[PDB]
């Protein structure tokens, strides 16, 4: 407790690092970008007592700017940049070069958005000086595409692969750096790609009905085949040959439906690599992320360790630095196989910071300062050593002390519309306003002022909650989403997580991959209010906003020295609206300013209706009260 | 009332409110309407997360919100050390330690944009409403330069606040000039970029006082209406004093008589105390002249005048000085085409720096790098969805010319670029590769387009597309008075008034254009006596 550093350079002096860090380019938007900024600003708070001690800057389009993004408010300095697609503003490697020299940085942070997946940025950025929090090219490279990547995890501990083209490998490297040379593997490659027709069968023959063909530039719906016979792979086979003409082709076993786990890997410049813990995130709509978890709780002991040991030794023999992913799809019986390899942070990281208390993002600007593993403060802590201390760690040897802490749950909340499928939808908020709690927390890239615009993407908020076990991070999620408010012209799949959440299919953790496809189409689009009332409240939002108008046109009339006739002014008001094909007609009246009657075929039912300052009405039914919203559409009404 | 009530929470911080974004605070209502609460390990990290949370949270209204306090007492070192008592706080507020207050200069410079962009945005609105009716208002009441006093902390500032552009303020104190960069905000709030630092702020105008909030900090100006003198709210006539002049007057009794719009309105004092008076009876009266000095007693606000006479801080400048050579080229041009469109800055300081805009452009235009480097950006932007054998060969081509830099024979090969393109449109891929080749090579087209005659040609056209530009306007208020141009115009441009708006407002600055005009007819029509058609 005797450490005073108020700037960066003393902090680098005194961890023993070699570059110092004071401005930071931020090449995303949205989560990203607010993610980054506030993580990194508490970690600086807490070091150098200065909550603004590090410098960031960040990219605005126009977009981003007319949408009143909300990571422009919470940046140091905001440089313009051309708008509309990602390759003109944040994809473009050359512009963030060029923005990082014009505006003098120290660094460059790119995150899970568009130029995290392109290798050639730390080359730009490395020639001209600058630390790339991430990965250096050439492992990017050794991780390259699909064929690379399973070929090279075989190189030391063999992590099961279901047949990428074949079984076949290479020589043994278990701890060595090497490149992907094409003198070697080249037989690899020729049987992991295909030239005539009958090549993909080789592959059949073994693998069995189940095949996956796909081009080597296949994706975006086309170039994709999958052949579920056994004599019908000529015809699909052919197909994906024409699909992407020229290019060679692959074949490999498709997956069975069971679970996907991931790792966590965090390793420093000095080739140290340790695994932080694991997640869960086997419900995917698609192949999309929906929920996430973060103990791995339905792999054992012995081969989740076995899983972490393959994740590190493959960080280590690659040479990977700050922070990645390796992706292992989990069988039943015990037996795991070697997907992918992310060369960046994930969105959802957060749910093992939850569980280990650490800060990746502020993880990896100390890597990028040339600060090793064993002395920065919360690893210290995590192997049960003294923060405030310089001594080693031996982390083969102490790799049994971390453990989670409890169990988190991330569910995050997307833009699309569950109605008629899953079409992103866009447009403005009117309201914003999420209620936090103990263990529950939660942050979103827009504010109550501001909107989603056609380039942003979905996927504008993540809630978070922690709990001892599995079901109380359940019910804190759960009671935490029924409680939020999102109201806007887009439509917020929220109400769709709840139900999910509610099944007992998931509650069980009775789940796999293909889960929520399956429910998809079983037409699962429940969490509805009851007929009756629905009927009663629409009536009394189409009446009133009648009758307002009807008020306002008229008095601004008598304002103007018009008169209007008697039979303008209305007191009775006619609704029609049809649910589920079934036509209801009503009339709404008044007995007082604030007591309605709505009429259906002879019978009367009084409601006490109060107006809200927020344009939304407060209704008491049937001794229940109840709070309601309207949007009128072209052709809907949609009522909250 | 409450605008705005954005809690960020985090890991270990939580809290709620018992009030909504929309939705207030009344007269039965009790103070503490929120409660903020941070976990940690041990005493210091809940320190930490607290001081972080409560420094990021926004919370805007009628209302004062103390929450700047709680962080100003949380990084006390008394509290931090745990050595405090149930007087800690009592003591303290003796002392005034009402700190947390930005620096002064940036809150000046701040509150002048938020008062000066009001006045502007009030003149545009009203202006436009006018047209909008079918009345014309002269051009001096859509005036693009705003006064702005500001008392701080008894010390009077005043500034003039102008633009250059849209987005591009200049505000000027004692013949010093910075430059903001400022954006709207859909909030109500403003975006700024001063010295590189870019700050959000908010303004809310009171009775005598305007609230700046600057992040998340807050500074207060007081308006001065201090010197206690009778002042005529309008224009109009003085017909008569209703008092004898020495005579003591009490607040709320009428002083004076007068008479605008052929119908009379009386005056009544606002303090007790001596009147004597300025005007003569019988006199012109203007909005905020001085009518009538009052004696009082003086409780405070004696002398708070002190005028600031200094310079504002000028570190960076925004001028692209040898960077890159063709961003310099959209920074001057749209600069002269801001002007061309009626921002302009005021006397000594309008071609001061119009000159240079000129001789910077002149001297872009002229180099041959420019083209070039136009096409690296709008190649590079697009490396995806173009035929590999055109990139090759426009790379090829490019590196050629830039090969043959400095020569007299050395032209861009606009031709040979666009010859590949349509070669490979000539082969015409069809279904969904026509479409995308022709889509994403427009760009290059653009480029190719503007250089066929070479850096010449291309010179040449900017130069007279801005005196077209002064034609397109001036050649429309020709032929008689001003009302009668405008009605023209509002006669030709029915759907749309602020086309109309917009011609009046660059009219309005008709001089300073025609400096800039002389002075490109000068760099093109100089020493070279020839004229093209």
């Amino acid at each position: 407790r005797d450490f005073t550093v108020a700037s960066p350079a003393e902090f680098v002096t005194r961890f023993g690092g070699n570059k110092v860090i004071e401005k930071v380019l931020i090449a995303n938007n949205g989560i990203a970008a607010v993610k980054c900024m506030r993580s990194i600003r508490r970690w600086s708070y807490e070091m150098f007592r200065n909550e603004r001690a590090i410098r960031f800057v960040v990219m605005v389009t126009p977009e981003d700017l007319k949408a009143n993004a909300e990571y422009i408010k919470m940046a140091d300095h905001y440089v313009p940049v051309p708008g509309g697609p990602n390759n003109n503003n944040y994809a473009n490697v050359e512009l963030i070069l060029d923005i990082a020299k014009r505006i003098p940085v120290q660094a460059v942070w790119a995150g899970w958005g568009h130029a995290s997946e392109n290798p050639k940025l730390p080359e730009l950025l490395l020639k001209n000086g600058i630390a790339f929090m991430g990965p250096p090219s050439q492992a990017m490279w050794a991780l390259g595409d699909k064929i690379a990547s399973s070929i090279v995890a075989q190189t030391a501990g063999i992590p099961t692969l279901p047949w990428s083209g074949s079984g076949l490998r290479v020589d043994w490297q278990e701890n060595d750096f090497s490149k992907r040379i094409l003198n070697v593997p080249q037989e690899l490659y020729e049987k992991g790609y295909v030239k005539d027709v009958d090549d993909g069968l080789q592959a059949a023959e073994e693998v069995g009905y189940p095949v996956m063909i796909k081009a080597s530039e296949g994706g975006g719906g086309k170039g994709i085949r999958k052949v579920n016979n056994a004599d019908d792979f000529p015809n699909l086979f052919r197909q994906v040959q024409a699909e992407v003409p020229g290019s060679p082709i692959f074949v490999m076993r498709l997956a069975k439906q069971s679970r996907h786990l991931e790792v966590q890997i965090l390793a420093d410049q000095y080739g140290n690599a340790i695994s932080l813990f694991g997640r869960d995130c086997s419900v995917q709509r698609r192949h999309q992320k929906i929920i996430e978890e973060a103990p791995a709780t339905i792999a054992t002991p012995a081969v989740f360790e076995h899983m972490e040991q393959c994740a590190v030794k493959l960080a280590k023999m690659v040479g990977y630095v700050s922070a990645g992913t390796v992706e292992y799809l989990y069988s039943q019986d015990g037996s795991f196989y070697f997907l992918e390899l992310n060369p960046r942070l994930q969105v959802e990281h957060p749910c093992t910071e939850m569980v280990a208390d650490v800060n990746l993002p502020a993880a990896q600007l100390q890597i990028a300062m040339g600060i090793p593993l064993y002395r920065i403060k919360d690893i210290r802590m995590m192997y049960g050593v003294s923060p405030w201390g310089d001594s080693p760690i031996d982390f083969e040897d102490s790799a049994h002390v971390p453990c989670p802490r409890g169990h988190v749950i991330a569910a995050r909340i997307t833009s699309e519309n569950p109605d008629e499928g899953f079409k992103p939808s866009s447009g403005t908020v009117q309201e914003l306003n999420f209620r936090s709690n103990k263990n529950v927390w939660g942050y979103f890239s827009v504010a109550a002022a501001g909107g989603l615009h056609e380039f942003a993407d979905s996927q504008f908020g993540h809630c978070f909650s922690w709990g001892e076990n599995r079901e109380e991070a359940i019910s804190n999620m759960v009671v935490a989403l029924k409680e939020l408010s999102i109201r806007g012209d887009f439509r917020t799949t929220v109400e769709y997580l709840i139900k999910l959440l509610e099944t007992e299919s998931f509650q069980m953790n009775r789940i796999d991959t293909g889960w929520l496809d399956r429910l998809i189409a079983e037409k699962v689009q429940a969490e509805r209010p009851d007929t009756m009332l629905g009927v009663v409240c629409g009536a009394l939002h189409v009446a009133d906003v009648s009758l307002r108008n009807s008020v306002s046109n008229f008095l601004h009339s008598l304002e103007r020295g018009q008169v209007l006739p008697a039979h303008t002014l209305l007191n009775t008001v006619d609704v029609e609206l049809i649910y589920e094909g079934v036509k209801y007609v009503l009339k709404v009246t008044r007995q007082s300013p604030n007591s309605y009657v709505v009429i259906m075929n002879g019978s009367c039912v009084e409601v006490d209706v109060h107006r809200l300052s927020d344009g939304g009405l407060l209704l008491s039914y049937d001794g229940s009260s109840y709070t309601t919203y309207m949007k009128e559409e072209v052709d809907r009404y949609r009522i909250t | 009332t409450v605008q705005e009530l954005n809690f960020r929470s985090n890991k270990n911080v939580w809290g709620y409110f018992s009030v909504a974004a929309a939705g207030g605070l009344h007269e039965f209502a009790d103070s503490q309407f929120g409660h903020c609460f941070s976990w940690g390990e041990n005493r210091e990290e809940a320190i930490s997360n607290m001081v972080v949370a409560l420094k990021e949270l926004s919370i805007r209204g009628d209302f004062r919100t103390t929450v700047e306090y709680l962080i100003k007492l949380l990084e006390t070192e008394s509290f931090q050390m745990n050595r405090i008592d149930t007087g800690w706080l009592d003591r303290l507020i003796a002392e005034k330690v009402q700190a947390e207050r930005p620096d002064t200069m940036l809150g000046v410079v701040c509150g002048a944009l938020h008062v000066a962009d009001v006045s502007l945005r009030n003149s545009v609105s009203n202006f436009l409403h006018s047209l909008e009716r079918g009345q014309v208002l002269p051009a001096h009441t859509l005036l693009n330069t705003v006064d702005v006093e500001l008392i701080y902390e008894g010390v009077k500032y005043v500034l003039k606040v102008t633009r250059q552009s849209p987005n591009s303020y200049v505000v000027i104190m004692n013949g010093s000039c910075v430059e903001v960069d400022v954006h709207r905000l859909s909030d109500g709030g403003l975006l700024l970029s001063y010295d590189g630092s870019s700050y959000t702020t908010y303004m809310k105008e009171e009775v005598d006082r305007y609230r700046i909030t600057i992040g998340n900090k807050t500074c207060v100006f007081e308006k001065e209406n201090d010197p206690s003198v009778m002042r005529s709210p309008s224009a109009g006539k003085l017909i008569q004093y209703i008092v004898e002049d020495g005579g003591h007057v009490f607040a709320g009794q009428c002083y004076a008589e007068i008479e605008v719009m052929k119908m009379v309105m009386t005056l009544t004092a606002v303090e007790s105390g001596c009147i004597h008076y300025v005007k003569r009876p019988g006199a012109a009266l203007d909005p905020g002249c001085v009518l009538a000095k009052m004696q009082l007693d003086n409780p405070s606000k004696v002398q708070q005048a002190e005028l600031h006479t200094g310079s504002l801080p000028r570190i960076q400048s925004t001028a692209l000085r040898g960077e890159k050579l063709h961003r310099v080229f959209h920074y001057v041009l749209d600069n002269l085409v801001n002007v061309m469109n009626g921002y302009c800055l005021p006397d000594p300081f309008f071609s001061s720096k119009v000159k240079d805009w000129v001789e910077r452009l002149m001297k872009t235009l002229r180099d041959p790098s420019l083209p070039l480097l136009e096409l690296q950006d709008i190649m590079t932007s697009v490396s995806g969805r173009i035929p590999p054998n055109v990139e090759k060969s426009i790379k090829k081509e490019m590196a050629q010319y830039a090969s043959n830099i400095t020569s007299v024979l050395c032209q861009f090969p606009s031709q040979q670029i666009a010859n590949i393109l349509d070669s490979h449109a000539a082969t015409l891929n069809r279904k969904s590769e026509r479409e995308v080749f022709f889509m994403n090579t427009q760009s290059i087209v653009q480029l190719v387009q503007r250089y066929r005659s070479g850096i010449r040609g291309h010179m040449k056209a900017v130069v007279m597309d801005l005196l077209r530009q002064y034609l397109r306007v001036e050649t429309q208020f020709q032929n008689g008075h001003y009302d009668k141009c405008v009605f023209a115009l509002r006669e030709e441009n029915k759907s749309d008034m602020n086309t109309v708006l917009n011609y009046i407002f660059s009219h309005a600055q008709v001089t300073k254009k025609n400096l800039l005009v002389t002075m490109l007819i000068d760099q093109l029509c100089g020493r070279d006596p020839t004229l093209t058609d």
